[PDB]
Formats: C-alpha cells, structure tokens, sequence
RNA sequence: UCUAAGGGUCGGGUACGAUCAACUUAGAACUGGUACGGACAAGGGGAAUCUGACUGUCUAAUUAAAACAUAGCAUUGCGAUGGUCAGAAAGUGAUGUUGACGCAAU
RNA sequence: GCUUGUGACGGCCCGUGAAAAUCCACAGGAAGGAAUAGUUUUCAUGCCAGGUCGUACUGAUAACCGCAGCAGGUCUCCAAG
RNA sequence: GAUGGGGAAGCUCCGUUUCAAAGGCCUGAUUUUAUGCAGGCCACCAUCGAAAGGGAAUCCGGUUAAGAUUCCGGAACCUGGAUAUGGAUUCUUCACGGUAACGUAACUGAAUGUGGAGACGUCGGCGCGAGCCCUGGGAGGAGUUAUCUUUUCUUCUUAAC
C-alpha cells in the first residue's frame, strides 16, 4: 500500500538526524511550491532515553529518561520505512505545515511531542522506537 | 686458499634478507578455542602486495573473543578471495575457498594452502604463488591425514593441522621470461644479495674448487658427496643421477 | 593504419632478446594489461598492477587472481572441485 | 628591429633553419590547437541550436 | 637577473627545503622556505577526501576550532556521509532479518 | 593586523583598558574617477592586534576625533 | 619586397557583423663577383672474414678484450626433527617478515 | 616563452616505491550539571613565561685533502639578452 | 647496545622481549596530615642511532669597520602556565538551521575502541599558479644628436600575518 501513511515509523537516513527514528504525522505525497519532492512531516527523537537499571534510583531515573525530540520536513528519499508503527494522535495538530516558519512555533511543538514521547516511553509503549539504532 | 663464496654466505652480512618493505609475516590465526571448537568470522579488509613475494597477501580483520578490540591477521591470499569477503576459521567451519579448516574435516580431494606441519604452527606448506597441497588420506585412529605436497612428496600430518581451502594467488608468474638482466636485477633487489653469479670456473683456485687451469674446466667430478666438508660442497651435491632428465617424471 | 605486422605491444623491445622470447612475453603481456569483467557489478573494469592483484575501477573491489590473468585454469578447476566436494557434505 | 623584420616573415628561410620542423613547432601543438577549436566550435553551434545534438555528436567524433 | 639564496643552513633540495620567490617592499626578491602542503583527511570506510573538513598539517588541527574538524552528523570528521547512509541501512535490515531468522526457527522447533 | 568598520565597536575598542595608545593617519587619495579627497585611518593598538578603521568621509573623521577617550595617547599623523 | 592559408573575445526572436593579439608553413618576384647551416656548430660511406647475441662489468697507476655478467637452457640438494652456510661454546646465527611458481649448489 | 611549483589524468613493474614521534576526529556514554539560577574556556578579548649550545669567515687554480698559495680531488641551491 | 639470563679459564661471547615476580596514570580515600589506601585501567619492557628523513611557531624595513630571519623598529605567531570579563547555552538542560551534500564564533563528554593526518616510486603529455623574460601609454632622471631616431638606457616596489 501507500506505506508512507501517517502512522509509519521510519529511520531518517540522511542529514543531521541520520540514524534517528521518526514517525510520519502528515505526508505531502507529491509537491510543494517549495519542496518539489515527496516529503514527509515527521516527529522524531534527537537525544534518546538512556538505559536504566535496578541500581538506578530516585532522580537519576527521572533524569536518565528525559527525551530530546525534533520535527523535520523530510524527503521520502531519506527515510527507511519500517514495519513498526506508533500512534500520532497527541500531536496531530501540533505538528503541521503551519508549525514551520516562526521558531517560536517549532519549540512549542517540540514541548508537546516531548511531553508526549516521555509519557509514552514509561508505561512501556512502543519500546523499539525508544531504542537507539546502532551502526 | 680463500673462503669460497657459499661459505661466506653463512655469517650473513651483505646477504641477510632485504626486509624493510615487507607487509609483515603471513600466518594463520593462533589456534585457539574459537578455532578448534567452532568457527569464527572475519573480513578480508584488503588484499595487498608483499614486497619480495610473488603471492599477494590478504589482510583479514577479526574480533577478539576476550577483549573488545579488532585484531588483524595477515594471510596469503588464496586465488578467488576478495576485499569484503567473509572468512570462517574453525573445526566446524565450512568448505568454501578462503575459509580455514583442520585437515581432518575436509574430504579427500580438497585443495588447501598455507597448511601446518604441526597443528598451530600457523602454516608452513604451500605458500608460494600458485602452489598447494591435496588431501589424499585419512586415518581416523591416530587421526592423521595424508597429503601430497607441491614437490610431490606425500607426507602425513595431524588432522588438527589447519589449511586454507584454495590455491595461492599469482600462479603462472614464472611463465613470463625475465627478458633482461635488469628485471632479474630488480627481482633480487627486494629479495637478497644472491645475483649475479660468478661461475667458479671463472675464478682462480684460491676462490674455488672449480678455480684455475689454462682453459675453463672443472677438472674433476662435479658431483660431491653428502659427507663433503665446507669449502668442498659446491657442484652437484649428493646427486644421485645426472644429465638430461628424459622421460615423464611425475612420481608414482 | 595497421602499424606493426605482428609484434604489437612487443615492438618496444625492438630487436633484442630473440623472437621466440618476445613472443612468449607478448602473450602474457597482452593478458596482464588487458581490462576485465567485474564479477560483482559487471562492467569491464578489472585491471592488474601487482601480480595477483585484480582490482576494479568503479565499485572498487579487489580479487586475488592469477599472476597475469584474473583467473588461472587450475584455480577455476579447483573452484568446481570444491563446489563438488561441498555438495557432498550436505545433500 | 630584427624581431620586427622577423614578424614580417623575414630570415625564416630554408637556410636560417637549424632545428627540425618539429623542434621549431611540434606537430602535437598544432593538433591540439586545431582540435580544440573544432571541438569548441561545436559547443557554440549546439548551444545555440544551429547544430542539432545528433549532428554534433557525429561531427565531434568525426573531428 | 636577480638571483636568490637559501635562507637556512640546509643547502640541498629536500622536501623540507622547498623555496618560493617573493618581491618585497624594498623592491628586491628573496626566498621564503615554504611548508610542505597538507593533504586532506580521508574517509575511514570508502577512502575519499571527506568534504566539510578543513585541511591542515596534523598539529595545526589543535590550533583550530571544533567546527573545522567535523560536520553535523553521525560520524562527522570520520566517515563519508554516503557511507553513513549505508551503515544505517545495513544495521536496520540486518537487525530486522535477525528477528525473522529468530521466530522462524522458533517455528522449526515445534514442527520438525 | 585587523580592519574594522562598525563605528560603535570601534569606540568600545578605544576604552578597552589594554588600549593605551592610538594613532591617526591622513591620506590624499582620489575619488571614484575624477577628484581627490582626504582619507583618515583610525588605528587602535591592543595587546595582540592593531585595528584600523578607515573613515573615508572627510566629515565623519572630524566628529570622530573629538569622540576620543581623553585618556588615549593618540599619535596625530 | 610581396602573396596565400592557420586563431580569441563579445550581443543575435523562441547568414553575417565588430574588434584583439600571435611566429609557424607553403608560394612569388626583385637582388649580388653563384654567394648564402657564410663565424660558431656539425656522422665518412661501402663489401666481407673472425668473434662476443645485445645494454651492462674489470686489472685505481702499462691489458677494456674475444675475458666477467646477463636473459634463455640444463642439472643438483632440500617438506623444517630439513638443505646450504656461520661459531670456541651456547637457552647461538645467515637463508627466514622464508616453504618447492621456494631456498640453496653447479 | 623560461625556471619552478601544483592539479586532474595516463605509462610501467616476477620492482607496486620507509618508520616512529606527534596532532586531530569519530564510536562510546562513566559521570557532572539550571530558574531564583546554574553549565560552559575547541567563540572573542585580556595576563605571565620561554632555558642550554651553535651562529665570524673560506668552501677552493690560496682558508679542505693531495709534504705547498700543487693545472689533481672534493656534496648542492639560485641563473638575464 | 645495557638488562633476569645462557656460554666462556678469562679478556669477554650470545640474546633485546629474549624461558624473568621486569612497570605508572588518573583521581579518589585526607579534613589527626600530609599523601598512606580505595577502585579501574595500560602490559607498551631500556637506551643510542638523521645539523639532507619526520618535525609547534616570524616577517618586512633600517642598521656594523666586521653580527643579523639573532640587534633596532613595527607588525605577528607557537607552546606551556595561569586566568578572569564579554558572548554562547539551559525552564524542552548539554545550539540552531538546510529535503540533502552541508552550514556556524561558540554549542559539556571519563574508561575503552576506531578512523585520519605524519606517510612517501617513476616517466609522459595536458591545465593553472608564482618569479623571470617580452611589451603599450604616462610621469620622472641619465646618454646620443655633423645628420637621423615622438630615440637609446634606467625608476614606477608591496613581507609574514
Ligand atoms: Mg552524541
Ligand atoms: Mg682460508
Ligand atoms: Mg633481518
Ligand atoms: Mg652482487
Ligand atoms: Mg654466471
Ligand atoms: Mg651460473
Ligand atoms: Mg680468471
Ligand atoms: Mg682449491
Ligand atoms: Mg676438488
Ligand atoms: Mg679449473
Ligand atoms: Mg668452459
Ligand atoms: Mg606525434
Ligand atoms: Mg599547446
Ligand atoms: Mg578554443
Ligand atoms: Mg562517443
Ligand atoms: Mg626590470
Ligand atoms: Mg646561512
Ligand atoms: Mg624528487
Ligand atoms: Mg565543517
Ligand atoms: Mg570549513
Ligand atoms: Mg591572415
Ligand atoms: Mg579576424
Ligand atoms: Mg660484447
Ligand atoms: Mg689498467
Ligand atoms: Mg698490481
Ligand atoms: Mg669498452
Ligand atoms: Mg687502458
Ligand atoms: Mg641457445
Ligand atoms: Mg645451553
Ligand atoms: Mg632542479
Ligand atoms: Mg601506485
Ligand atoms: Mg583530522
Ligand atoms: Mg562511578
Ligand atoms: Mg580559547
Ligand atoms: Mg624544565
Ligand atoms: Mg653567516
Ligand atoms: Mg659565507
Ligand atoms: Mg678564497
Ligand atoms: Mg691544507
Ligand atoms: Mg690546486
Ligand atoms: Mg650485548
Ligand atoms: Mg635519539
Ligand atoms: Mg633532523
Ligand atoms: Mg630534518
Ligand atoms: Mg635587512
Ligand atoms: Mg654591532
Ligand atoms: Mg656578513
Ligand atoms: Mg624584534
Ligand atoms: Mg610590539
Ligand atoms: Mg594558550
Ligand atoms: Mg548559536
Ligand atoms: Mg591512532
Ligand atoms: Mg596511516
Ligand atoms: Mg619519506
Ligand atoms: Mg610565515
Ligand atoms: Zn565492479
């Protein structure tokens, strides 16, 4: 199918965020006055949740599990689509075209997605998506 | 009389291999646990030319089973192996070109290079550009494994002796005529000071048993006994037949 | 404009060394400088330098090959022989 | 003064010559000079469409 | 007409004794022993000059800023970007196939 | 060994504490195509650099010289 | 003293023009005490016999050769507890970062 | 144009044409760090210091070696019309 | 070429990581106190050997009877040591931006591991740089001028950083 639909996980394969996993939220399947390529609006994870053990206590756990996110306009030609898939609902609205342009707008989006992704990690959902890809 | 040339060679002065440029000494993995219980993967990271050696060398990287590090061995590259290829070493490794297997575990008829006399001496037989040994026998009790060598000699060794499946690269190097002194010159230039050669028969008798006389002649049999003593042994040593070798050779 | 009636590349050696030797060299010299097919990507870009070392223009793979040709007869025969013996030890 | 009379073609006679025609001006220099002109004439004739790309490609290898 | 001289004791034309000729405000020529040129760093995987990275003689890199020695991406001043693309794919695919090779022999086990 | 252009940063330079000396230089050059004019270079010596601000304009020059920190031993010409 | 041929650079709607700078080459007249690669620079050629194939090497200070060397050819020894060679000896050494498409000896 | 430096190529090899000091970078993520205030000296500016020994001249038909101010020998760079 | 060693009557010979119990760093543990112990590493085992190999970093101008990349002058640069002030960064703690190749004044990073530079033949034509050579106009000075020559000659430069 059109596997680049708005649930898909895909690892960014180029540019700064190469190697980081993302999700699509809204695909622009062909074209933009700007972006003249098949490009996706993705919400990804820049700095992963570091592993955590029994010995890890109190505020260190709460610290080891902070996540730093990012949002990206990205050409289809730069992400490996994955079979795995994560729900998009919490930041459907928050990650949009309008979101880009104005810096101020981007951060708020990241604040949401950050609170979103962190809530999600704890309580074990998606797991793989929070695992660093080692290459 | 003087000291003849071939006895001067032994002190090693002007003689001693010309060894600056060489890649290092080719040899199989050290025969450890991994290699003698299962197998272990490797990546030929580069096939490369050893100066003064006809055969090309194969640099091959391995993980260290006991420390987090990469450890690089140096193999003589069997014909066919290639940058990027994977290489499996072990008893329980598999019969493909370039992998290394203990002689006891490949069937009769296999072809191997760089094979060990004793297991783990890291390779001794057939290393020259184009040579190899063929397994011809198995005696499962006293686990030996008869092979025929490049020379022709058959010889039995331990089934745990390792060899690498294939033939050494660069075969046929000797079919091309050197054509001129210069190429012979450069040839020995990165080997050792053994070229060019004066005929003893052109020396005076100080210099040689062949030396002297009013025409150039050898003046006595040129076959010399095994029991000859230094300063004597030069001609056809301990020869047992002599003259043009007529008739098909190939030991039976 | 056929330049030489027979010596080809070997014309560099001019008159020296004797015809028979010049012939033998020409054969293997024709082989070694010649440009070969890549087992891997399939352009004809394999070339020598250093006996035994056949490395490929684009695609950049190197193969350990015969001294003046990518593949020895005897090497290739061994290939099929191992093939054969290998088969025996699984079927 | 001399140099002057030289660029008027003077004293370049068969008997004022001492290096071979080659040394004086190499063949290859003439060839490259000439071939780079034909080669780069074709560019403009194509880049402006007087020549069509198919004709060019022939004229190139014909040059 | 104006001829120059070496500016140092070393009289031979070695690689560490290159010269350049230079016109000075005094309106004369003199020499000026030129440092060997630096070559570009090379990618550890493929082998290319890796773009993005400044090219200095090796100690010079300690007299320069961090941005001059990397580019913003996993393995900056280390691997050739297209090569990163590759290690990234390979890693994924191998690790996925790895999962397939696991549960398919979990199949093998029950049915055999 | 350094050229400056922002007239502000300059003024800041001239009160930089390590800056004890300065020097003005005056040059007749020619303008554009025809006529000539009076160029003026403002040179601050810092501990490790000598900054020089070229005010081409005749006017801005004059105004600038009186702006000058009355503790800066300015070498005129 | 002339002639001819061989190039650059600019705008052309989606044939040509205008100018910049080069010594090469062929040709034609005129000219002289027939001279002119005018000094300088710059291979004698040919037909054979002998002999070493060739390029290379040597008797510094009477021998440069046809002598030595070479590629090519042939023979010999050797699978490492080994061949050949060093050392008074040795927990010694050359070949050997080597393995017969090798090393050593003729 | 001439010296010379450099590039992208190409020819050759049974010849494929050093080493270590030393410098950087990435993979890693031990650990350390903020809102009543923390992190930062690979950004800029500012402070101090830098020893020991050699350093003249000749380098050749007179400064070296050849009994010598010997027609010999003795490594190299710059190079006008 | 020392060294645990092995030979040798012995002067000494052999061996150089060699059949050896072969060594030292980062800070913590100190707040009797200066540095014992707590880890964790690292097993690399001398050293000498290049005034042509490798290699942190300086230039132009002036100057002496004779020294000058060394003095004077101005203008830099490297290495070590201290360090503060301005920036940058953080309430989304460890920068943003570009689809990307990448960008930047910054933009923490131990053990360990890996990569690169150092670092490399020869010849050939082709491309370009510099200095030299050749040359126009002009602005200066010199020579020749019985006659001829808007002439002959010369000045017109710009270092590191
Ligand atoms: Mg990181
Ligand atoms: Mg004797
Ligand atoms: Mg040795
Ligand atoms: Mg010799
Ligand atoms: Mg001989
Ligand atoms: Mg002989
Ligand atoms: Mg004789
Ligand atoms: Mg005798
Ligand atoms: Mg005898
Ligand atoms: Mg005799
Ligand atoms: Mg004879
Ligand atoms: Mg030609
Ligand atoms: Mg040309
Ligand atoms: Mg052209
Ligand atoms: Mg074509
Ligand atoms: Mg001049
Ligand atoms: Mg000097
Ligand atoms: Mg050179
Ligand atoms: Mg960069
Ligand atoms: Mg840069
Ligand atoms: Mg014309
Ligand atoms: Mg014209
Ligand atoms: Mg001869
Ligand atoms: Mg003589
Ligand atoms: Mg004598
Ligand atoms: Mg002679
Ligand atoms: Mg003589
Ligand atoms: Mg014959
Ligand atoms: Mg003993
Ligand atoms: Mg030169
Ligand atoms: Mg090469
Ligand atoms: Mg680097
Ligand atoms: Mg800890
Ligand atoms: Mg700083
Ligand atoms: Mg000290
Ligand atoms: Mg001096
Ligand atoms: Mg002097
Ligand atoms: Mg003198
Ligand atoms: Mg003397
Ligand atoms: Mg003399
Ligand atoms: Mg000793
Ligand atoms: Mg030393
Ligand atoms: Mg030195
Ligand atoms: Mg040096
Ligand atoms: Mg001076
Ligand atoms: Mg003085
Ligand atoms: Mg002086
Ligand atoms: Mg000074
Ligand atoms: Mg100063
Ligand atoms: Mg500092
Ligand atoms: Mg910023
Ligand atoms: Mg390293
Ligand atoms: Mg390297
Ligand atoms: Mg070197
Ligand atoms: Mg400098
Ligand atoms: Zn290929």
């Amino acid at each position: 199918a059109k596997f680049l639909k708005a649930g898909k996980v895909a690892v960014v394969v180029r540019g700064r965020y190469a190697g980081k996993k993302v999700v699509i939220v809204k695909p622009h399947d062909e074209g933009s006055k700007s972006h003249p390529f098949g490009h996706a609006l993705v919400a990804g994870i820049e700095r992963y949740p570091l592993k955590v053990t029994k010995k890890h206590g109190a505020k260190k756990v709460a610290k080891r599990t902070k996540i730093k996110p990012f949002i990206k306009v990205v050409n289809y030609n730069h992400l490996l689509p994955t079979r795995y898939t994560l729900d998009v609902e919490a930041f459907k609205s928050v990650v949009s075209t309008e979101t880009f342009e104005q810096p101020s707008q981007r951060e708020e989006a990241k604040k949401v997605v950050k609170k979103a992704f962190e809530e999600r990690h704890q309580a074990g959902k998606n797991q793989w998506f929070f695992s660093k890809l080692r290459f | 009389g003087r000291v003849i040339r071939n006895q001067r060679k032994g002190a090693g002065s002007i003689f001693t291999s010309h060894t600056r440029l060489r890649q290092g000494a080719a040899k199989l993995r050290t025969l450890d646990y991994a290699e003698r219980h299962g197998y272990i993967r490797g990546i030929v990271k580069q096939i490369v030319h050893d100066s003064g050696r006809g055969a090309p060398l194969a640099k091959v990287v391995f993980r260290d089973p006991y420390k987090y590090r990469l450890r690089e061995e140096i193999f003589i590259a069997n014909e066919g192996v290639h940058t990027g290829q994977f290489i499996y070493a072990g008893k329980k490794a598999s019969l493909n070109v370039g992998n290394v297997l203990p002689l006891g575990s490949v069937p009769e008829g296999t072809i191997v290079s760089n094979v060990e006399e004793k297991p783990g001496d890291r390779g001794a037989l057939a290393r020259a550009s184009g040579n190899y040994v063929i397994i011809i026998g198995h005696n499962p009790d006293e686990n030996k494994t008869r092979v025929r060598l490049p020379s022709g000699a058959k010889k039995v060794i331990s089934s745990d002796a390792r060899g690498v499946i294939g033939v050494i690269a660069g075969g046929g190097r000797v079919d091309k005529p050197l054509l001129k002194a210069g190429r012979a010159f450069h040839k020995y230039r990165l080997k050792r000071n053994s070229w060019p050669k004066t005929r003893g028969v052109a020396m005076n008798p100080v210099d040689h048993p062949h030396g002297g006389g009013n025409h150039q002649h050898i003046g006595k049999a040129s076959t010399i006994s095994r029991g000859a003593v230094s300063g004597q042994k030069a001609g056809l040593i301990a020869a047992r037949r002599t003259g043009l070798l007529r008739g098909s050779q190939k030991t039976q | 404009a056929k330049r030489t009636k027979k010596v080809g590349i070997t014309g560099k050696y001019g008159v020296r060394y004797g015809s028979s030797l010049r012939r033998q060299v020409k054969k293997l010299e024709i082989q070694q400088h010649a440009r070969y097919d890549c087992s891997f990507c399939g352009k004809k870009t394999v070339k020598r330098g250093a006996a035994g070392i056949w490395t490929c223009s684009c695609c950049k793979k190197t193969v350990a090959g015969g001294a003046y040709t990518v593949s020895t007869a005897a090497a290739a025969t061994v290939r099929s022989t191992i093939r054969r013996l290998r088969e025996m030890v699984e079927a | 003064a001399h140099a002057q009379s030289k660029r008027e073609g003077r004293h370049s006679g068969y008997g004022k010559r001492k290096g071979t025609r080659e040394a004086r001006l190499p063949s290859q220099v003439v060839w490259i000079r000439r071939l780079r002109v034909l080669r780069r004439l074709l560019a403009k004739y194509r880049d402006a469409g007087k020549i069509d790309k198919h004709l060019y490609h022939v004229l190139y290898k014909e040059s | 007409a104006q001829r120059v001289t070496f500016r140092r004791r070393n009289p031979y034309n070695t690689r560490s004794n290159k010269i350049k000729v230079v016109k000075t405000p005094g309106g004369i020529l003199r020499a000026q022993h030129v440092k060997k040129l630096a070559t570009r760093p090379k990618c550890g995987d493929c082998g290319s000059a890796l773009q993005g990275i400044s090219t200095l003689r090796p100690r010079q890199y300690a007299t320069v800023s961090k941005t001059h020695k990397t580019v913003s991406r996993a393995y900056g001043g280390s691997r050739c970007a297209n090569c990163v693309k590759e290690r990234i794919i390979r890693a994924f695919l191998i690790e996925e196939q790895k999962i397939v090779k696991k549960v398919v022999k979990e199949q093998t086990e029950a049915a055999k | 060994a350094r050229e400056i252009t922002d007239i502000k940063q300059f003024l800041e330079l001239t009160r930089r504490a390590d800056v004890k000396t300065a020097t003005v230089k005056i040059n007749k050059k020619l303008n554009k195509a025809g006529k000539p004019f009076r160029q003026t270079k403002f040179k601050v010596r810092g501990s490790s650099s000598l900054y020089t601000l070229v005010i081409n304009d005749a006017g801005k020059a004059k105004k600038l010289i009186q702006s000058l920190p009355p503790t800066l031993k300015v070498n005129r010409l």
